[PDB]
């Protein structure tokens, strides 16, 4: 599960669950892109000790998703899949 | 060299073949420059904190076409910052690697959950130093990262002048010894394990890594290296590691009196930091 534990239109907070499958994972890289886009893709990335993520600057009113992805020191694992996603609206 | 010496030395040279890309093939995306108060007075430190870095950028096409960008002279301006978003996201992609570098090593991944935090958190900026020295061309001036390349302008100033930031003149210091990847490597591990390092509690078992390492590099040049000259050089390294603590430091605070007036950084980086 991903979860938002808090909203503001502008902004977001945002939590995942540990895995599982760390050791793993050197970094977790997060996208969210406005749900079914015009926009571009945002990605930005974090330690795996992170469990929590702040996305801001967002539109009010809009439907959004927002993408984990969990990235794996080479030849861990830990396989792959999943990255998990969800969908926020202003 | 005692043969868990040798392969200590060779689970190393593994995790910085995975670790690291020496082409920065995979660094893409990447943000471009041009692409009363007081606080301020802040400014008048912050404007020398950025003074010491100033570098030219070149990108080299795929074509072979080459883009030069030169950094403007300081004005006031906010001038200043220009290039700052794009070192954030080398340093980020840099940072990546690095944590990679760590996680590969099995006495790393050993430790416990919080200690790897401390110790990650810790290492992170000087081990990233240690792997742009190894692009860093002291004729040059330049480092060379694949298709990118960071060249320092001259003050003249001078070399006197230059060598007066720590950083600069520990890169071409740390240059001038020609050390072999596995010193390198080494290095890292021996600046990734640090006892001292803030928020560590399992001090005893680091120690012992560190000092397990340093021995190896101590052990690794008396055999590799023909010794008379060379008697020296591992002190000499341990000095530059020492130094570069230091120089770790200073960043640090640096770091912080930029974004306070200004935000660069991006979400790894205040996580790291």
């Amino acid at each position: 599960d991903l979860e938002v534990v808090a909203a503001t239109p502008t902004s977001l907070l945002i939590s995942w669950p540990p895995p599982y499958y760390v050791e793993g994972v050197t970094v977790f890289r997060i996208t969210y892109g406005e749900t079914g886009g015009n926009s571009p893709v945002q990605e930005f990335t974090v330690p795996y000790w992170t469990e929590t993520a702040t996305i801001s600057g967002l539109k009010p009113g809009v439907d959004y998703t927002i993408t984990v992805y969990a990235e794996m020191y080479p030849g861990s694992p830990w396989m792959d899949i999943q990255p998990i996603s969800i969908n926020y609206r202003t | 060299l005692t043969e868990e010496q040798r392969m200590m030395i060779r689970e190393l040279m593994d995790a910085q073949m995975k670790t690291f890309d020496t082409t920065f093939s995979h660094f893409k995306n990447f943000r471009l420059p041009g692409v009363s108060r007081e606080e301020a007075a802040k400014w008048s430190q912050v404007r020398k904190d950025l003074c010491s870095l100033k570098v030219s950028l070149q990108l080299r096409g795929e074509d072979g076409s080459v883009w030069n960008y030169k950094p403007p002279a300081d004005s006031g301006g906010k001038e200043i910052f220009s290039l700052l978003p794009h070192m954030a996201d080398m340093s980020t992609y840099m940072f990546k690697g690095i944590i990679s570098f760590a996680k590969v090593i099995s006495y790393f991944r050993d430790l416990p959950i919080e200690d790897q935090i401390s110790l990650l958190k810790g290492a992170a900026f000087e081990l990233c130093q240690l792997r742009f020295n190894t692009v860093f061309n002291a004729e040059t001036g330049t480092w060379e990262c694949g298709r990118l390349s960071y060249c320092l302008e001259d003050t003249a100033g001078g070399f006197q002048q230059l060598l007066l930031e720590p950083m600069l003149k520990f890169h071409y210091m740390l240059k001038k010894l020609q050390l072999h990847e596995e010193e390198y490597v080494l290095m890292q591990a021996i600046s990734l394990f640090s006892p001292d390092r803030p928020g560590v509690l399992q001090h005893r078992v680091v120690d012992q890594l560190q000092e397990q390492f340093a021995i190896t590099l101590k052990s690794y040049i008396e055999c590799n290296r023909p010794q008379p000259a060379h008697r020296f050089l591992f002190l000499k390294i341990m000095a530059m590691l020492t130094e570069l603590r230091s120089i770790n430091a200073q960043h640090t605070q640096r770091l912080l009196r930029i974004q306070d007036i200004h935000p660069f950084a991006t979400p790894l980086m205040q996580e790291l930091f």
